[PDB]
RNA sequence: CUCAAAGGAGACUGCCAGUGAUAAACUGGAGGAAGGUGGGGAUGACGUCAAGUCAUCAUGGCCCUUACGACCAGGGCUACACACGUGCUACAAUGGCGCAUACAAAGAGAAGCGACCUCGCGAGAGCAAGCGGACCUCAUAAAGUGCGUCGUAGUCCGGAUUGGAGUCUGCAACUCGACUCCAUGAAGUCGGAAUCGCUAGUAAUCGUGGAUCAGAAUGCCACGGUGAAUACGUUCCCGGGCCUU
RNA sequence: ACCUGGUCUUGACAUCCACGGAAGUUUUCAGAGAUGAGAAUGUGCGAACCGUGAGACAGGUGCUGCAUGGCUGUCG
């Protein structure tokens, strides 16, 4: 059947949908080539099937919102990862040895009064 | 390469060498060669006579050069003479628009001129 | 820190190659977080490189750190009364991030058109002991070697 | 400025004053605190006084006058130069 | 240092607000301006009724209001005569229908504006300041309460260069959120100017 | 179909109301959908606390205004009429849409 | 502030109502496309004939409680400082010390 | 399902091993989204500087009362040989310009936000929906990416200054507004002694919003996008804590 | 909140009393305006609200933060 996995990272949130197929991979109604023109983000959204050996085995039904270019590609590699646990069990033991499994919770610190950023310092001076 | 009195490079493409003519910034620069026909990313250079005359006319319906050199000049001489404050400022040197004098300034008043 | 709390931060593999060692490369040369330009500019002088010698883009790349990585270095060290610069043993890591540090810094000085042919010429130099970043190895060796009496402090 | 659709601005008080002595050999200097008055096509001759603050300066309005407001021609503050 | 309000900074975890309706930007701002007004009027016209706090509400084009005090029948005179005369000052300055209700503040040894406005008092009659303060730390102790500070500030007996002058008894842990801490102030203007009295009154962590 | 719009400064205030909404409109007849949390509103102010300069020295308030969405679908007649003389609690704002 | 700088608003807010229909429909004219050249010009010059103080343009937000006017805040209609002193009484509904 | 917001669950050095004074604890491992105060905020002890504020307010005392009170118009707070502080934009090719083309978060709105359509080179104008809002409007995110061009020049870098012509708010833009168009095209080619910020989603860089407010941000407060380098160590500089002399 | 000039004196803002008047609307001139002089229309529902006349008084962003309250910085 259908198999299911939430990513989240930064301010995006990705829904991934595994089943098994030969490698074909949409992500909102656009192919992975298509979406992800910068080529490290092409190699996060795989890195999780690389990984396994389950590249040409899945079909992969992904949408995303919220964020930039890093982050979705980070959501989505998330999310994958927990598709593929609810699909075999055995693989979250490789997939948390390659820190996938982690959902990455750095996020923006806010603005605080006083400060030009949320460390950055106005210039000092003694006199 | 001779338009307007001056003479305009032959190396650069029409829409910038145009630009050499006081009085033809780059909009400017982009109607003439729209009224004449010509391209912009065509070099000076490989422009026959017979289409460099018909950019002559065209920078003559604009007041350029000496004739655009003569009215900024009047346009200025008639302030300083009237006694309106605009003239005032023209005649101390200090900015026209309403600019801050404490500091800066720089540009109307030069370099620094110590005590 | 005095602490001395500070782990090790992972750092993902470059994507045409999957070499750890390039992606820092490209971090170190990257201005304004803005890394895709930086990977660019890093993969177009790694194939001028490529075809300007026999290798491949790494075994090129690896040839030029061994000959601008330095071994022995000079810090400075007060005791009671002066502060000598003693030479010290330049750990394998801090290696690497002083060559590819100095490669950047001497191909930012030169004066070709663009970046990328500028990072060529600076790696292939770097293949012949030319050029500055070869130079600055070469005058952080002198200096390690006349200070080698301090090698005790 | 002024947007052209309003037409050039003009005390309502000072209108009334150049009219009452265009129509007469008024030449009595015209004493008047409306800096913001535009200068209109019907008083080049006579001497309005603006004010500047602390007393009335005469301006001989002529035709170049035309289309600045009245305070152009009644400055404000006094400078000399510093140390000069 | 300078430190942060005890009520406000409690006001969502163990402290009620004072005020409690709902507006929009169109009528928030006079909302606000009518009950410092009402407030304004009852705290002159109860002077002398012990009134601890004046709680205000709005239901639906009404008003109503709570007045916590400790000599109630004072606020109500004979029959409801006077908490009628009252109901009709704040519903023309409110503008809406008015009503009034009496809260009890039972021991007003353990309310902390009380025992401040007492203290006030007792300084505008040229008490000594050491008696007052000593006298509500007491008092509040011996009723049960499980802390207490009294803080006074000003020309103490009419010295000519001004001090702060505290007491505390118990456990006064202003750094402990869930802790129950009545805290009030108020302000004695003697012959030498004014003095200003803080009270601080723990009653359990909650 | 009747809206039911709920404005409250306090969540447990608010979520009172709504109970009691949903429950004089189940016995009365009509069914109910909901009730709906939408998005808390956060209105945000910031002041210096200083009389006199110290520009660096601020309070940061907020107001939150919670919503609530109630539904009753297939109004019969003696749901109506019992809804304007509940009489909810003070501070919570209450709009009926039709 | 001090009272005849308060008094000085009342008059302002009067004013300002009085005058509010009156002063709306010259500018309609004034802005009117398709009126006249004489018209205009003659509502041009009615409007400066109206006090000044009837425009809002003359008003200055100030502190209800004080009248400070710097520091205002329109949601409370008070200054920086009485909105502290207020909100720390828990006499604003719903307003506590925000935290994120 | 993403999400909205209510109620719950979750982390405790709890588990395992070693170490340790049979202690406190520490070092490491497992499980886990998170591991040792998880990240960020709020929270500021007794006190110190007769520190700041009598111009928010309050107030002792002092002082003025046909005036130090009150009303009005115009001017000033915007001056300008100069000196300093905090910022913004640059000096370019990791860029400028043209075309095409992706991916945010947070927020505001009724004397308000204002779509569509038409007119204007443009700022805007006319007409006029919808929205007291997860609905409508503000409102295209920009950096990015693709293609072209420029080819190291005071330039197709830079955009100060000035002339001319306009728009909008407002009784009214002379002093003294913001923005638009055409023309003008200054200094500046990386900055002396010296000096500042930052340890990770930080710095750097890129846009977005809000309060004040008729109009008037490069300031302030807030929001996301991209996203580093380095920390061997504690002798030295600065500030501080504990014991001792 | 400052300057120049034009203006007021129980007063722009309160209370008390006396007397006049519903309050308001609509226009004319003089004046930069404040204001002054008018000129129309309403007179409704004491006490509203205006004007005047007295004197208790009001008013002060005037001085002292080294007389103070409250609030804040700071070591941290
Ligand atoms: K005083
Ligand atoms: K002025
Ligand atoms: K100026
Ligand atoms: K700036
Ligand atoms: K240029
Ligand atoms: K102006
Ligand atoms: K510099
Ligand atoms: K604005
Ligand atoms: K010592
Ligand atoms: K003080
Ligand atoms: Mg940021
Ligand atoms: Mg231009
Ligand atoms: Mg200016
Ligand atoms: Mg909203
Ligand atoms: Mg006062
Ligand atoms: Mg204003
Ligand atoms: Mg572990
Ligand atoms: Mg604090
Ligand atoms: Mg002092
Ligand atoms: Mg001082
Ligand atoms: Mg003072
Ligand atoms: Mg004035
Ligand atoms: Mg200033
Ligand atoms: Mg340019
Ligand atoms: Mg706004
Ligand atoms: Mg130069
Ligand atoms: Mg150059
Ligand atoms: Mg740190
Ligand atoms: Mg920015
Ligand atoms: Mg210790
Ligand atoms: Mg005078
Ligand atoms: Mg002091």
């Amino acid at each position: 059947n259908q198999y299911y996995g939430t990513g989240r990272r930064k301010s995006s949130a990705a829904r991934v949908f595994i089943k098994p197929g030969n490698g074909k991979i949409v992500i909102n109604q656009r192919s992975l080539e298509q979406y992800f023109g910068r080529e490290t983000a092409r190699m996060v959204v795989r890195q999780p099937l690389e990984l396994v050996d389950m590249v040409e085995k899945l079909d992969l039904y992904i949408t995303v919102k919220g964020g930039g270019i890093s982050g979705q590609a980070g959501a989505i590699r998330h999310g994958i990862t927990r598709a593929l646990m609810e699909y075999d069990e055995s693989l979250r033991s490789e997939l948390r040895k390659a820190g996938f499994v982690t959902r990455d919770a750095r996020q923006v610190e806010r603005k605080k009064v006083g400060l030009r950023k949320a460390r950055r310092r106005p210039q000092f001076s003694k006199r | 390469a001779r338009i307007a009195g001056i003479n305009i490079p032959d190396h650069k493409h029409a829409v910038i060498a145009l630009t050499s003519i006081y009085g033809v910034g780059k909009t400017r620069s982009k109607a003439i060669l729209a009224a004449a026909g010509i391209a912009e990313d065509v070099k000076i250079s490989e422009l026959s006579e017979g289409q460099i005359d018909t950019l002559r006319d065209e920078v003559a319906k604009f007041v350029v050069e000496g004739d655009l050199r003569r009215e900024i000049s009047m346009s200025i001489k008639r302030l300083m003479d009237l006694g309106c404050y605009r003239g005032l400022r023209h005649r101390r040197g200090l900015p026209v628009r309403g600019q801050r004098t404490k500091t800066n300034a720089r540009t109307r008043k030069g370099p620094r001129k110590p005590i | 820190p005095r602490r001395r709390v500070i782990g090790q931060r992972k750092i993902l593999p470059d994507p045409k190659f999957g070499s750890e060692l390039l992606a820092k490369f490209v971090n170190i040369l990257m201005v304004d977080g803005k890394k895709s330009t930086a990977e660019s500019i890093v993969y177009s002088a790694l194939e001028t490189l490529a075809q300007r010698s026999g290798k491949s883009e790494l075994e090129a790349f690896e040839v030029a750190l061994e000959n601008v990585r330095p071994t022995v270095e000079v810090k400075s060290r007060r005791v009671g009364g002066s502060t000598y610069q003693v030479p010290v043993e330049v750990r394998p890591v801090r290696r690497n991030a002083l060559a590819m540090r100095w490669i950047v810094e001497a191909a930012r000085k030169r004066g070709d058109k663009s970046m990328a042919l500028r990072l060529a010429n600076e790696l292939s130099d770097a293949a012949e002991n030319k050029g500055t970043a070869v130079k600055k190895r070469e005058d952080v060796h002198r200096m390690a070697e006349a200070n080698k009496a301090f090698a005790h402090y | 400025p002024r947007s052209l659709k309003k037409g050039p601005f003009i005390d309502l008080h000072l209108l009334k004053k150049v009219e009452k002595a265009v129509e007469s050999g008024d030449k009595k200097p015209l004493r008047t605190w409306s800096r913001r008055s535009t200068i209109f096509p019907n008083m080049i001759g006579l001497t309005i006084a603006v004010h500047n603050g602390r007393q009335h300066v005469p301006v001989f309005v002529t035709d170049e006058m035309v289309g600045h407001k009245l305070g152009e021609f009644a400055p404000t503050r006094t400078y000399r130069g510093h140390a000069a | 240092g300078q430190k942060v309000h005890p009520n406000g900074i409690r006001l969502g975890i163990v402290k009620p607000w004072n005020s409690t309706w709902f507006a929009n930007t169109k009528e928030f701002a006079d909302n606000l301006d009518s009950d410092f007004k009402v407030r304004q009027y009852l705290t002159k016209e109860l002077a002398k009724a012990s009134v601890s706090r004046i709680v205000i509400e709005r239901p639906a084009k009404s008003i109503r209001v709570t007045i916590h005090t400790a000599r109630p029948g004072i606020v109500i005179g004979k029959k409801g005569e006077d908490v009628e005369k009252l109901r009709k000052v704040v519903a023309d300055i409110a503008g809406v229908p008015a009503q009034i209700n009496i809260a009890e503040v039972r021991k007003p040894e353990l309310d902390a504006k009380l025992v401040a406005d007492s203290i006030t008092s007792q300084l505008e009659r040229r008490v000594m300041f050491r008696r007052a303060m000593k006298r509500a730390v007491q008092n509040a102790m011996r009723l049960g309460a499980k802390g207490i500070k009294v803080e006074v500030s000003g020309r103490l007996g009419g010295a000519e260069i001004a001090r702060t002058e505290w007491y505390r008894e118990g456990r006064v842990p202003l750094h402990t959120l869930r802790a129950d801490i009545d805290y009030n102030t108020s302000e004695a203007h003697t012959t030498y100017g004014v003095i200003g009295v803080k009270v601080w009154i723990f009653k359990g962590e909650i | 179909r009747i809206r039911i719009r709920l404005k409250a400064f306090d969540h447990r205030l608010i979520d009172q109301a709504t109970a009691e909404i949903v429950e004089t409109a189940k016995r009365t007849g009509a069914q109910v959908r909901g009730p709906i949390p939408l998005p808390t509103r956060k209105e945000r102010f910031t002041v210096l606390i200083s009389p006199h300069v110290n520009k660096d020295a601020r309070d940061q308030y907020e107001i939150r205004t919670h919503l609530r969405l109630v539904d009753i679908v297939e109004p019969t007649e003696k749901t109506v009429d019992a809804l304007m003389r509940l009489d909810l609690a003070a501070g919570v704002d209450v709009q009926i849409s039709l | 502030a001090k009272q005849s700088m308060k008094a000085r608003e009342v008059k302002r807010v009067a004013l300002a109502d009085k005058y509010f229909a009156k002063r709306a429909e010259l500018k309609a004219i004034i802005s009117d496309v398709n009126a006249s050249d004489e018209d205009r010009w003659n509502a041009v010059l009615k409007l400066q004939t109206l006090p000044r103080d009837s425009s809002p343009s003359r008003q200055r937000n100030r502190c209800r409680q004080t009248g400070r006017p710097h520091g205002f805040l329109r949601k409370f209609g008070l200054s920086r400082i009485k909105v502290r002193e207020a909100a720390m009484r828990g006499e604003i509904p719903g307003l506590k010390k925000a935290s994120w």
